[PDB]
């Protein structure tokens, strides 16, 4: 999950690394931009299954004033 | 003088990107990048970006604008 909040800091992070270690081939970095970046399916589909229970949870209250 | 014909006309561009979100939904965002070429600083493009330049600019920039400011904003 770093790698989604910290996403900047791992960029910047790496472009140094990645200067200074092309520095001994000859090649200067211009830029260096992290880009790509997913994870586990069922992690979100277990949170939509969460939020779906919450929803869940108002319609029984809608049924609540259905049920005075 | 070798010549190749580059083409300071506009030419449009388009990536999308999977983030996760804030509240860590795979939010899909297309989003739309016009880069065009310049004439009086010709030299970069033509060369070493090539003559696809703006395929080798646009993609993974792109991937990384919509994740990390998707990873930023909510569904």
């Amino acid at each position: 999950g770093e790698l989604i909040t910290q996403r900047e800091l791992v960029s910047r992070q790496v472009s140094d690394d990645l200067t200074e270690r092309a520095a001994t081939f000859g090649l200067i970095l211009d830029d260096v931009s992290l880009t790509h970046l997913t994870f586990g399916k069922e992690f979100t589909e277990a949170v939509e299954a969460k939020q779906v229970a919450q929803q869940e949870a108002e319609r029984a209250r809608f049924v609540v004033e259905k049920a005075e | 003088q070798y010549p190749i014909i580059y083409d300071i006309r506009a030419r449009p561009r388009k990536i999308s990107s999977p983030t996760g979100s804030k509240d860590l939904q795979m939010v899909n965002i297309s989003l739309r990048v016009l880069s065009r070429p310049n004439a009086q600083e010709l030299p970069s493009m033509y060369q070493r970006l090539g003559l696809d330049y703006e395929e080798r600019v646009l993609p993974s920039i792109v991937n990384e604008v919509l994740k990390s400011v998707v990873a930023k904003f909510n569904a």
